[PDB]
């Protein structure tokens, strides 16, 4: 009866999905397969690739360094902007990416906030710190959300024993919250990198250029059209999916 | 060694106000009364990670109502054993060590062997049961050598079966280690049997405080006799145990019951009110229990009667409202306070 | 001690949101407040909004006919390819934004799968269903989770406690399961809604033109330089704080 | 009604092998023995939300086995009674008429009535306690009028303070409604008082079956007497019960007891073995009951021994090993059974 019916819908669900990554590789191997053999040699695109995990590990590194402490504390402490600092973390999902870029721009541009005075020291767009902070600002909630439930995981008592057995709190924190908590980092700072690697319109708005693996794929899409467009389309995933899966 | 000054914290469910205690050094103190919650807290308090609003606490006579846990040199054992699930039982000891830097690799070995880990000091946390995980915990808990041991209710959460062992293990570190224990529990049975001092806190606030005898053959008014009103428990020591009955003492008269104890052994007995008699005369029934003795008060209850009566030894008796008149409510009628061998519980 | 060094890093994360969001609208609405002025009536921007807000509206009518049941199925059920079909519904989240746009134009496209055999019936590419199904990909999978764990939090006992009263499955979930499972469901939607309005690089690859909100930001970005496309990202966040803030 | 046909499914943890038991109508059968995980099942599958692997379900005489819920038309309440919170208790009752397509507001009206629930009618089920929710339970349950009722630990998880009440209610329906009810716990002593049968099942299996007297006063071997072994509950009505002290018919003799009934409840009473006496005579005490009879059987134990006495009633008496010895162990002795009157406990 009703089993059924919704069962139907989610067939599609899955096969709207799967067909569509799936399909895009099937064409790839099918109709131009030495189009990757192709690809897999070109500097740009290599160069893309390389990029954007570089990129993306350090937006990481980033975040592990931001957003695990903001777990820690948002998962033992109450203030009173617990709701506010709590929102504005989660908010990066939903700010239209474009938007993020101008948005970024206005501050790490070379007429922006933090962008100006710092001319001499580091240049922000066009440039790879450009593109790191650029990822950082929409993968970030990904380790924090994640380093907050994995704080959350580990029970204060736990730091309570160790601090009364004669730990300091980072001794505690060091010694046992932390390696506890470790596989939620884990799996939320890899999230994070796959979040960044991925992010296209918050990039290209400060710093297009490096050519980051997404913007390529759209770069030769209307130059090239879509034959030297897929080819990296299909090489980009396979690497998400060697990654994401090598962990997950 | 443990003094609460006029202490005060109020949490969303739990108020403390004006509580004054002194634990002196070696003695096994224990607090009554509290429900989850609050004994907990109250413990924590103690500890130090809660600060108070009002008061003092002073552990070997230091002022560390605002010092922090590592600097109150305790010894802390949560009901749950909080042990590090990421570390096999040795590590676990060690932690204590590397933590206040210390080299002794004998007080490891050595107080493994005092709570008998030795077999498990490889395993890892989560294989090992109860006692097991409790030893371990009271193991790394005492191996920085504290003399003040914290404990919260390490007993109520146990299998019977490892209840009797447990206490011993305890009342044993009690000594060998000249420890002064602070001992939360909400069981007034296990009260008894470990404490040298009782303090009765109810809804947070201390209302009595004294060694065993005085909290239940004398309580204070309403609150306190309702907790542990009409309750036979009598602190004996076996003088004879020929295959599996007990020949136990206690004051002046000697009392039949059951139940493997050797000779020399610091027992007690349950009795409840309803399992004792009144006759004027010890007739040879298959009671192996009948006591002289003449008739204290009458509590003349609902439709039963309640009665102490002095057998060399208090004895709360209760009765038909009926045969509390057939026979005399007169306070000093001579009576023969009788009940059956196998209705007297005896535990170690 | 410890709780210093993880607040203050915490008090960055925070600002560097808030201060990279809220920065963009003071420069707005302190140097040319006017071209905000300019901005709400040009045509241009209105109708890239409004298309914005009405693709997602869509999309997220889709959601709600698929991830709905795709939760209560997933919330009910256990089979044996959950693990799989659990992942595929994840995955929307890190296929970068550029390869989802390439991979749906080899199916939606006028020469893919399903783009080519209806020609006659429904053009996808450079069309309203062509940005429709671009963000459905992308932000489905919100309404997804979102609605498994509304039906997860409705516990079964009810359905089967109506059931043996006397109703039907259907009724069952209609009468009872669903209306205990709105608030969930209501998020649910709503966020989708809002990941799809904010989607960028997924659809400029099929459907760049009828330049939805996001898009149109990008190109005044390039053309017209950063001055006549701050006012059109900002009009755009004060938008979603708008909806989003109306509802959560 | 109810019919289970050589039934067998197997889950993750509970095995149903080969069950089969036939409750006739308007009997109130008390399935036995299952702890949570079986019972909540076993009682599912009758109901209808599993399909067994082999066997049969019939209920009214219709093989439903392979029906739905909806189709089974039983009342089903889950021990939680699974209220659904967005419906005041009214939309609650209504609920089931609205799905069958129901007109009279007198039954809705005359359902709430018997169940005391007019004064609640209005209220939101969060709002109410455990008796309000589980009877507007059984309320709704009720409207459809089925004949079967399935209940599954409906007392157990009350207040001692709603038991009592609790079972009259139940008893109640069970006639004014010519119930045939199929009763799943794990309180032996419910399954007592309100049993017309008991099925004992353990570990998913079906061992014996049969009225109350005929599981406790003769059980099967091992499994079935370890479970129920040794205890003395009478069933008595109770003759007078002048200022709180009841007197209790049982069989031929009677029992001295305490507690709030009137004359003419059929009532229990327990008794432990270790409560009970043996004398070659009745003196005087304070000991209400003291009934004759001879020894049935005697059971040595470890330091205790087990004793079945004939008085009229049989009792199941305990005794230290030594006055076993002291006493006669004969078959078949005259003797006094007495037990100390404040030591009977009585339920209604």
């Amino acid at each position: 009866p009703l089993t059924f019916v919704f069962s139907f819908l989610l067939l599609v669900l899955f096969l709207f999905i799967f067909l569509t990554l799936s399909n895009m590789i099937f064409e790839q191997i099918t109709e131009d397969f030495s189009g990757l053999v192709k690809a897999a040699g070109n500097r740009s695109v290599i160069s893309s690739i390389f990029l954007s995990l570089y990129a993306g590990f350090l937006a990481t590194l980033l975040a592990l360094l931001l957003g695990a402490p903001t777990g820690y504390i948002l998962a033992r402490f109450d203030f009173p902007g617990k709701r506010l600092v709590e929102s504005i973390i989660d908010v990066p999902v939903v700010v239209p990416h474009t938007v993020a870029g101008i948005a970024l721009l206005t501050v790490f541009g070379s007429r922006g906030l933090i962008g100006e005075p710092l001319e001499s020291y580091i240049q922000f767009r066009d440039a790879l710190p450009g593109i790191v902070v650029a990822m950082l600002f929409v993968s970030m909630p990904y380790l924090a959300n994640s380093a907050r439930e994995g704080f959350k995981s580990v029970d204060p008592r736990l730091e309570n024993a160790a601090r009364s057995l004669g730990a300091p709190l980072w001794k505690a924190f060091f010694f046992v919250t932390l390696p506890l908590s470790a596989r939620y980092l884990l799996i939320g700072s890899v999230m994070t990198w796959a979040r960044a690697i991925s992010e296209f319109g918050a990039v290209v708005i400060l710093a297009y250029y490096p050519m980051v693996g997404p913007t390529l794929i759209y770069d030769r899409f209307i130059s090239y059209g879509l034959s030297a467009s897929r080819p990296i389309a299909v090489l980009l995933i396979l690497v998400t999916l060697s990654i994401f899966l090598v962990i997950r | 060694m443990i003094e609460i000054e006029s202490l005060s914290r109020k949490w969303k469910n739990f108020s403390l106000d004006n509580l004054s205690l002194k634990v002196e050094s070696g003695e096994y103190f224990v607090i009554l009364g509290p429900t989850g919650a609050g004994k907990t807290l109250f413990l924590e308090l103690i500890a130090g990670f809660h600060v108070p609003d009002s008061g003092r606490i002073l552990l070997d006579g230091k002022d560390v109502t605002d010092l922090s846990p590592e600097k109150h040199d305790i010894a802390f054992v949560y009901q749950n054993y909080s042990l590090f699930p990421h570390m096999n039982v040795k590590k676990n000891l060690e932690f204590g060590m590397r933590m206040k830097k210390i080299k002794d690799p004998k007080r490891v070995l050595d107080t493994a062997r005092d709570l008998k880990i030795e077999h498990l000091l490889d395993r890892n946390p989560l294989t090992l049961s109860g006692g097991e995980q409790q030893r371990v915990a009271l193991a790394r808990a005492l191996v920085t050598n504290p003399k003040i041991l914290l404990l919260d209710e390490p007993l109520s959460a146990l299998d019977p079966r490892t209840q009797e062992n447990a206490r011993e293990m305890l009342s044993v570190l009690h000594k060998k280690n000249k420890l002064t224990v602070l001992h939360i529990t909400h069981d007034q049975t296990e009260a008894r049997i470990m404490a040298d001092r009782i303090a009765v806190v109810m809804d947070g606030k201390l209302i009595q405080v004294g060694k065993p005898e005085e909290i239940f053959e004398k309580p204070v008014e309403g609150r306190v006799a309702s907790f542990v009103g009409f309750e036979n428990v009598l602190k004996g020591r076996v003088i004879s145990a020929e295959q599996g009955l007990l020949r136990i003492r206690v004051g002046e008269v000697v009392i039949d019951a059951a139940g493997d104890m050797e000779v020399g052994d610091q027992v007690y007995a349950f009795l409840r009110p309803e399992n004792i008699a009144l006759s004027k005369s010890s007739t040879q029934s298959s009671i192996r229990n009948s006591l002289q003795g003449r008739v204290t008060e009458a509590w003349v209850l609902g439709a039963l009667v309640r009665v102490k009566v002095d057998c060399g030894v208090p004895l709360n008796v209760l009765i038909t409202r009926r045969s509390a008149e057939e026979m005399e409510l007169s306070p000093g009628v001579q009576i023969y306070a009788r009940f059956k061998a196998s209705s007297v519980h005896v535990l170690r």
